[PDB]
């Protein structure tokens, strides 16, 4: 008990120290990595009291106000996944902060930096852990807003700005139903808390489920909201690591994870959910096949991730879903600081078509990447296997829509495409960048990170799927094509894109197809849902609202009526004359009528 | 003003009606008089063009508006409620909008006209004593 | 120039726990005794 | 009666300090008074707070007190380098001004009749019309000054005929025992236009869409110190009034609410979308402000103790965060007399720590956890959506919007370039950074304990 | 608390006094408004009574 | 250890026996149904931490 709530509260104090002096010095972020330092070789101790015994805790210090009938209070419920997931974000994060020194290492306001990433993090285990669900609104839109102060970073150029305020402008488009289920909850269940909530909803809930999906929808990039998630790449590179890659955007899918016996209780939510989480996996996945730049083939990849995961909920499996985080975070994380040796050493430059064939020029990050790739491509006892392989085999032996099925198929191919993409130009070409050569792969730190993230990358898979209880409880029988289909997929991947991209290097100039120009339009997703809506907005919000509804008629109607009207008569009975004979004989027939 | 007010509800609109042309063409009687009272017309033909441009617009108002409530309530048969006069009100208007050769005044007349009556008629139902 | 900033948040911080320290000591003892 | 009489006190001393002293006096005392305003807030669990035959401290009203007790020393931070070549007289004239506001204020809240609660709800209009017409910038502040009369009076007035008409159709006008012999009024004719005339002037004085014409016209022009109170304060006390008679009326309220609640349901959409569209930001922000106020108005109108509850809470939070960006806007204006958001651009490049506040201030304004805002907030949409299950979806088009252009008065005033040629910026007072601290504080420890703010149901 | 329950604050006792004492007070007004109002009305309808007599 | 008791208050007659016009009835009355009534609320929120606690309490 005193544990966790330690491996939360020390992270908090270099905020604090955030006034003082050493703040100001250049020496503080060190004591910040070593902060996480401490603060992970404490979290592994309630995840091993919670091992061989088991043990699950709820603790509620403080209530923070007692409203009648409804009393919430802050409490950190601590189960199996809020325990299991802490010892990760702060094993990935650590590896951040360390390659941060590096990246960053000329840049002024770094200590700023740091200080935001904490700050972002401390609100992330305010996520994981609340149990209270508006505690876990609390983590939800403050790590929004953090996603926001990073992603601004670079705050000059507008570009950055505007990929900030498209990630909170969809976040929040989520957040409205994250709201309407965290009323409708209070109205009925009366409760905002998981216990009561669990316990009185026996029934079927036809309307939460979906604007909670809505929400979970957000962070999570769907398919009607993914785009903010590849611009929010603009970001300086470590950023984008930390939270696009795993530590936030798992987050939205996380919120669903935690409610899975309400979903249990529907039908047509694990319908639903599966309906959008797949076709957003295609569709993401396809305009990942063909980009340039390198974090945005990452990016279209993690999201796409994401949608795999999130059928793995649809599909009744929750487990298993949250299984697949703890493994991709690794990946992921691995793939942006590899990504960020590269383009630190190359004086920044992102696109691959002038990124140069390096494969020997920086040969450690080279080895990185590879095994990176294999993991993100699920190679049969490698770490990204444990997860893909159970997911994928047990949505084909459930009961379920097929053609779903078929995306995750053509998904899973073309997670080996993108793959082998980014290997091939980032490596095995006759180099391409301009010349003079700043490259220098060296400088211990990063290394020493990027070893421990291999590290986990390979072992992770095996000892985690071993230490846990079999919650699962397996499929193992009919059919032996059941298991060769998530390799010959992959091999249908790395043939069809391989074979491609060298005919690709015979001359022949070509101009591009139809298609070329879709999946290389990102969809024309944002280039559509961009110019359109906002225009008709902006437009209706002066063409109309400000003007001609509120600044011409809504005044019109009742000052200018009166105004006039006194023009009108103060000008009638005022009329200036005086003339005797007039009003003198109104006298006259006003005593007449009188 | 005691002759229009034996309606009864709105039965023989006709008899309602020629009764609240009798009170328009009154009010358009003085206020002819005390228009011709304090704007001398000069030469008093066009005086009397004057006073029969305001009786024979006032009168139609009160016309129009009396028959119009009357079919409405002898249509709509709800008959007693305020809304039935208000159609009327708002006809009321449209006529003063047509003398006028002009939506603008038509159109406000329309709103207030109608608001008016039916305060009128809400008010024979409340007893309001006014004075 | 940045010393108008650091001048104000000495300021501040200074006042904050001028009173800040003996208002937590009470607090403090008050807690442990009585 | 006694946070009353040194409030009054204040003047001799203004008057008799010395001529190049008085802003000091006048600060540290409104201080202390805040202080004594301070113990105030105990209140009761059960009855309603009682003192002498003519005042009451009910819960509703403790709060809004200590707030507006609070604001003075702030509007005298902010005033006193806005005006300093104006003659002795006159500045000790000016403050005059401002502190007999509040003696009005502190006077309006706790009542305890209603007609004395309206005689000052009234009362209050003169020395705000006096600041804003003459010390108020450029013209269009004399017509403002028009705007922010009339429809006040046009509104009060019938209130005050409906008032002195219940004394005689019952006994007693007093507010507790109208709260104990309250007796339903129904249907009729007549009973709904008793509605209208005890519901029209609160609902004018906190602007209602179709109605808040005036109040952008006013921000436009006031000198800020008229702004702050404006804003932060006298829209909240036609709340405080509107939530008061309300203790009669029912069932009628179930029949007449509809029509309000499609202007202000609408009318908050509405008017957040103008206010993603302003040229300058002074008005920015008043919009902003209705766009909150109409939650509080559907939130007192359903009528649900919870909304009650959120309606209190979203009062004093929306009052502070409101001052908060006016005085921080009014910093801009006299920094660069641009007005205009465009001409500001790359502010954060030149200093910093405004940038923080600006951040701040606006961050609350879209209302995130756990600000009181927000969870004041969210009451109201959780009452207004037992009340009807769709509501939600007009409650989350507010919640979008207030986030764009809160965010977007911070992005554009600041992230981006320098104006090169603008060399007037010079580097932060100390008083600035004081004034805004003190407004965002309060407004932060005031979440570690809301049950003292919550209200009295 | 108990400190400050004693230097400042008092029981509700005397707030309930005077609650009390209060809401006697002001309801004989009202009784009073009302029935002088009948007193009123009636004096003037028939001037039998000393204050309303031409 | 100087130190504090619970507080009481004694039974009082309720409203729906004093008469249509006495304002010390009502009050007296009201105040004590007002306190009965938040004294149930306090009863549900027990009864509803009872709950959580059950919930928990399950593996």
């Amino acid at each position: 008990a005193s544990l966790t709530l330690t491996t939360l509260i020390i992270l908090t104090i270099p905020i604090m120290m955030s006034n003082s002096n050493i703040y100001k010095t250049n020496l503080y972020p060190n004591y910040v990595k070593t902060t996480v330092s401490y603060a992970f070789t404490l979290s592994l101790v309630p995840l091993l009291m919670f091992m061989h015994t088991g043990q699950e805790m709820i603790i509620s210090n403080w209530h923070w106000m007692t409203l009648q009938t409804v009393e919430l209070s802050l409490s950190f419920k601590m189960d199996y996944f809020s325990v299991m997931f802490i010892p990760v974000a702060l094993f990935v994060t650590w590896s951040i902060m360390e390659f941060s020194m590096w990246y960053m290492h000329s840049d002024p306001f770094i200590n700023r930096f740091f200080k935001y990433l904490v700050l972002f993090l401390i609100t992330m285990m305010i996520l994981v852990t609340a149990n209270n669900l508006f505690q876990l609104f609390i983590g939800w839109e403050g790590v929004g807003i953090m996603s926001f102060l990073l992603i601004g970073w670079w705050h000059g150029r507008t570009d950055a700005n505007t990929a900030a305020l498209q990630a909170i402008l969809y976040n929040r488009i989520g957040d409205i139903g994250f709201v309407l289920s965290m009323a409708w909850f209070l109205t009925h269940s009366n409760a905002w808390d998981l216990q009561q909530i669990f316990m009185l909803n026996n029934e079927c809930p036809n309307m939460p489920l979906i604007g909670l999906l809505l929400a979970a929808a957000g962070k999570s990039a769907q398919f009607g909201l993914h785009p903010w998630l590849p611009s929010a790449m603009e970001g300086p590179t470590p950023v984008s690591a930390l939270l696009h890659s795993s530590t936030m955007v798992v987050a939205g899918v996380f919120l669903l994870i935690r409610f899975y016996p309400l979903m249990e209780t529907n039908k047509l939510v694990q319908t639903m959910t599966l309906c959008l989480g797949a076709i957003t996996t295609l569709f993401t996945a396809l305009c990942a096949i063909t980009q340039n730049d390198i974090k945005k083939i990452v990016a279209f990849s993690t999201s796409s991730q994401l949608g795999l995961m999130m059928v793995t909920i649809g599909i009744n499996q929750p487990h298993l879903a949250f299984l697949h985080i703890c493994m991709h975070a690794f990946f992921k994380a691995m793939l942006f600081m590899c990504s960020g040796s590269i383009i630190h050493s190359l004086n920044d430059e992102q696109d691959i078509r002038k990124m140069g064939g390096l494969y020997k020029a920086m040969p450690f990050t080279t080895t990185a990447l590879i095994i990176g790739s294999l993991a993100l491509t699920g190679m049969p006892y490698l770490t990204g296997f444990y997860s893909k392989d159970l997911i994928i085999e047990a949505v084909n032996m459930s009961y379920t829509n097929a053609w779903a099925l078929l995306m995750t198929l053509i998904a899973t191919s073309l997670t080996a495409a993108y793959s082998t993409r980014i290997i091939f130009f980032a490596f095995l070409g006759k180099p391409r960048f301009p010349p003079l050569v700043l490259i220098n792969e060296n400088n211990p730190l990063l290394i020493n990170s990027i070893k421990r993230l291999l590290i986990g990358s390979i072992f992770a898979g095996f000892i985690i799927s071993n230490n846990i209880p079999p919650m699962t409880v397996p499929n193992t029988t009919m059919p032996l094509y059941m298991k060769m289909t998530a390799l010959i997929v992959t091999i249908m991947g790395f043939m069809l894109a391989l074979e491609l991209n060298n005919t690709t290097y015979y001359l022949k100039f070509k101009y591009p197809s139809q298609t070329y120009k879709f999946s290389n339009m990102l969809g024309y997703y944002p280039s559509i849902m961009h110019r359109l809506p906002t225009y008709h907005n902006l437009s209706m919000s002066q063409k109309s609202a400000s003007s001609l509804l509120d600044l011409i008629w809504l005044e019109t109607i009742l000052p200018k009526t009166t105004s006039f009207i006194q023009m009108k008569m103060s000008i009638m009975v005022s009329n200036q004359k005086g003339l005797i004979k007039l009003y003198f004989l109104s006298f006259l027939i006003t005593i007449m009528i009188s | 003003l005691h002759k229009y007010s034996d309606i009864p509800e709105g039965t023989e609109c006709h008899r309602k009606a020629y009764a609240s042309t009798s009170i328009g063409g009154a009010t358009g009687l003085i206020v002819s008089a005390y228009s011709i009272a304090l704007k001398p017309p000069a030469s008093f033909l066009e005086g009397v063009a004057r006073t029969g441009r305001y009786t024979f617009t006032s009168a139609a108002i009160g016309a129009i508006f009396g028959l119009t409530s009357c079919i409405s309530a002898q249509v709509r048969e709800k008959p007693d409620d305020p809304l039935n006069y208000f159609i009327g009100g708002c006809a009321g208007g449209l006529t003063l909008g047509a003398r006028t050769r002009s939506y603008g005044i038509g159109a406000a007349a329309c709103a207030y006209m109608g608001l008016t009556a039916a305060l009128v008629k809400m008010g024979q139902l409340e007893g309001w004593q006014v004075f | 120039s940045g010393f108008y900033d650091r001048r104000f948040l000495k300021l501040m911080r200074f006042y904050i726990l001028l009173t800040g320290i003996p208002v937590a000591i009470g607090i403090t003892l008050v807690n442990v005794f009585i | 009666l006694k946070i009353i009489i040194p409030t009054t006190m204040l003047l001799p001393m203004t008057w008799m300090s010395k001529h190049n002293m008085i802003w000091i006096n006048a600060t540290v005392h409104s201080l202390l008074i805040s202080l004594i305003s301070l113990s105030l807030l105990n209140q009761l669990g059960e009855n309603s707070l009682n003192f002498s035959l003519t005042f009451f401290s009910d819960s509703l009203s403790a709060p809004l007190l200590v707030l507006t007790t609070w604001l003075l020393p702030l509007m005298l931070m902010a005033s006193q380098s806005h005006l300093s070549k104006e003659t002795t007289t006159r500045k000790k004239l000016y403050i005059t001004m401002l502190i007999l506001l509040q003696l009005f204020l502190i006077m309006t809240f706790t009542a305890t009749e209603l007609i004395l609660f309206y005689i000052l709800f009234e009362a209050t209009l003169v020395p705000t019309l006096i600041i804003i017409t003459r010390w108020g910038n450029q013209t269009e502040r004399l017509n403002a000054g028009l705007y922010f009369l009339f429809y006040t009076l046009a509104g009060s007035l019938p209130l005050l005929v409906a008032l002195v008409y219940i004394q005689n159709t019952t006994g007693s006008l007093n507010f507790l025992i109208i709260h104990y012999w309250s007796h339903p009024l129904s249907n009729s004719w007549s009973n709904i236009f008793m509605w209208l005339a005890c519901i029209m002037a609160f609902m004018v004085k906190m602007p209602l869409y179709g109605l808040h014409l005036w109040l952008p016209k006013a921000h436009v022009e006031a000198p800020i110190a008229g702004s702050m109170v404006l804003a932060a304060v006298l829209l909240k006390l036609g709340g405080y009034g509107m939530m008061r008679i309300t203790t009669i009326l029912n069932p009628l309220t179930n029949y007449m609410a509809y029509p309000f609640l499609m202007l202000s349901m609408w009318g908050m959409i509405m008017t957040s979308s103008i206010c993603l569209r302003q040229t300058d930001l002074k008005s920015l922000i008043a919009y902003s402000s209705v766009s909150h106020m109409a939650l509080v108005i559907v939130a007192i109108m359903i009528q649900t103790p919870w909304s009650f509850m959120g309606a209190t809470a979203l009062m004093i939070a929306h009052g502070l965060t409101s001052s908060m960006l006016f005085c921080l806007a009014n910093t801009n204006y006299e920094r660069v007399h641009s007005r205009t958001m465009i001409l500001a651009r790359g502010l954060q490049t030149l200093l910093p720590l405004m940038a923080t506040w600006w951040l701040m201030a606006s961050l609350t304004n879209l209302a995130l956890p756990p600000s009181i805002n927000l969870i004041g907030e969210l009451f109201i949409i959780t009452a207004s959506f037992s009340w009807s299950n769709i509501t939600i979806i007009l409650m989350g088009m507010n919640m979008m919007i207030t986030a764009l252009y809160s965010l977007y008065m911070l992005i554009t005033t600041q992230r981006g370039k320098y104006t090169h040629h603008i060399n007037n910026i010079k580097a932060s007072f100390t008083r600035e950074n004081a004034l805004m601290a003190l407004h965002i504080l309060p407004l932060l420890l005031l979440t570690l304990n809301p049950k003292m703010i919550l209200g009295p149901l | 608390s108990r400190w400050i329950a004693r230097t400042f604050y008092d029981g509700p006792e005397k707030n309930y006094e005077k609650t009390m004492a209060i809401l006697q007070i002001e309801a004989e007004k009202a009784e009073l408004r009302l029935k002088e109002l009948e007193v009123r009305r009636l004096m003037r309808a028939r001037g039998d009574g000393p204050w309303y007599q031409y | 250890r100087y130190y504090y008791y619970h507080r009481e208050f004694r039974r009082v007659p309720d409203i729906t026996e004093c008469e249509e016009k006495d304002i010390l009835c009502m009050f007296e009355a009201e105040m004590q149904w007002r306190r009965d009534y938040k004294v149930d609320q306090e009863i549900v929120n027990i009864i509803q931490e009872r709950l959580k606690a059950c919930q928990q309490r399950e593996g």
